[PDB]
């Protein structure tokens, strides 16, 4: 690995440059190469790594999107015929997309999750785990797609059981963590009754609990909770 | 429209 | 090269499609591969090489600003100084945007500029080649900067001389040339006076020739125009 | 705050 030279300390303090210069394939390669140095990762780092990847998929994501949709259109009755060139680079594009979930399921799997035994770590990761499959799932059309859905089920579900039994409703990591199971379930898993039930139980129950917070942990709750509202107002 | 999932906060 | 086995005509489609996505350093490589086949580039095409890579170079131009900014702060009295790691990711950038220019600078060496005889394309050339010698004198600090601001300066020139003889004043081209010459003398030459007594020139030999000009033709030359007078504006 | 070069025109 090319960062294998470099010390943890200065690769993580170049994923904050990184950042801050919004170079985040810079700020991904850094991070990757901190936790490939074996240790744990504190709560600051795990979110490095998080903003870094989630930057990087969502570029792929948005560009591929743009591909699907020329690809479909140019693939309805009425349209000029233009030669492989859409599919190839559709194809190009999905395959990078790929290749960085792959990356970050493999750096969850060897072994950051293993490793990760206090609830807000284990969740963080294991959230990370399904939401890299859902974004597998996006793009998936031949046999695994079934099996891609289902591992992404699966990482959301044990990350939600942990979540339940041990932190509060306004927890951050459980609301970000409900939000994206209920956009798994509305968007990836044609669910959209179980997206909107759960994203309202959790909205409600975290109202509940927001009486227990500081003035800031209260802003951070219930920014959060503003995101599961906008998706029930476009669900409902 | 796609659903919002959970952003960035640096 | 990479692009050796691809035609011609997909290369330019994949550029545009490359370009609707905004991956411009797929767009980038896709124009590097159809400069490559050795033919010479319609206006369009130009086009296409010129967007491509000044985005290119522009993310990294963004990029080498915030870091040198953060490494001048850490260079001055009073700094905890926090080891050799922004020195280093500066240099990273850098080497990269130096890269980018090199590529670009070498295109048109090798062999775009000696193969353009009109002065549409020749201009153009000329006016890119002042353009890459300008972003490498913008992080330029060593012996060879003198001879850097040279080049774009000798590039320019030459550029300025052939539209003054072939173009009119109105003609996009010529606008957007005595633009980023402008844009030269202040910035990089230390010569403001020049750049304002360009500026104004231009644009009041173009703003006589406009009744000359169609309604497109009008819009296209006041829009560079603007921009002429947004700097007249910024400089005095 | 920089001067303006000529921008992209798609
Ligand atoms: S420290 C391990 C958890 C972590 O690093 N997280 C969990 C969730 C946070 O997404 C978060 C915190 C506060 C707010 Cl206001 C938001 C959001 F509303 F989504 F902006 C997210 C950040 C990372
Ligand atoms: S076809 C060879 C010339 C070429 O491709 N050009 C020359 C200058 C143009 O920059 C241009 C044209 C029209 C406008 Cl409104 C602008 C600008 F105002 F800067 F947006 C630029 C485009 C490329
Ligand atoms: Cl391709
Ligand atoms: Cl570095
Ligand atoms: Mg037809
Ligand atoms: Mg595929
Ligand atoms: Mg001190
Ligand atoms: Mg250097």
């Amino acid at each position: 690995g090319a960062m294998g030279s470099m010390e943890r300390a200065s690769l993580i303090q170049k994923a904050k440059l990184a950042e801050q210069a919004e170079r985040y394939e810079d700020m991904a390669a850094f991070m990757k190469g901190a936790v490939e140095k074996g240790e744990e990762l504190s709560c600051e780092e795990r979110n490095l790594l998080s903003v870094a990847y989630k930057n990087v998929v969502g570029g792929q994501r948005a560009a591929w999107r743009v591909l699907s949709s020329i690809e479909q259109k140019s693939n309805e009755e009425g349209s000029e015929e233009k030669g492989p060139e859409v599919r190839e680079y559709r194809e190009k594009v999905e395959t990078e997309l790929q290749g960085v979930c792959d990356t970050v399921l493999g750096l969850l799997d060897s072994h950051l999750i293993k490793e990760a035994g206090d609830a807000e770590s284990r969740v963080f990761y294991l959230k990370m785990k399904g939401d890299y499959y859902r974004y597998l799932a996006e793009v998936a059309t031949g046999d695994d797609k079934k099996r891609i859905i289902d591992s992404a089920r699966s990482a959301y579900q044990e990350a939600m059981d942990i979540s339940k039994k041990e932190m509060p409703p306004t927890n951050p990591i459980r609301l970000g963590l409900a939000l994206n199971f209920s956009v798994f379930h509305y968007e990836i898993a044609n669910s959209p009754e179980e997206a909107i039930s759960l994203a309202k139980t959790t909205f409600d129950e975290a109202m509940a609990d927001l009486h227990t917070l500081s003035e800031d942990s209260y802003k951070d709750s219930t920014l959060i909770m503003q995101l599961l509202r906008d998706n029930l107002t476009l669900w409902t | 429209q796609r659903s919002t999932s959970t952003p960035n906060v640096h």
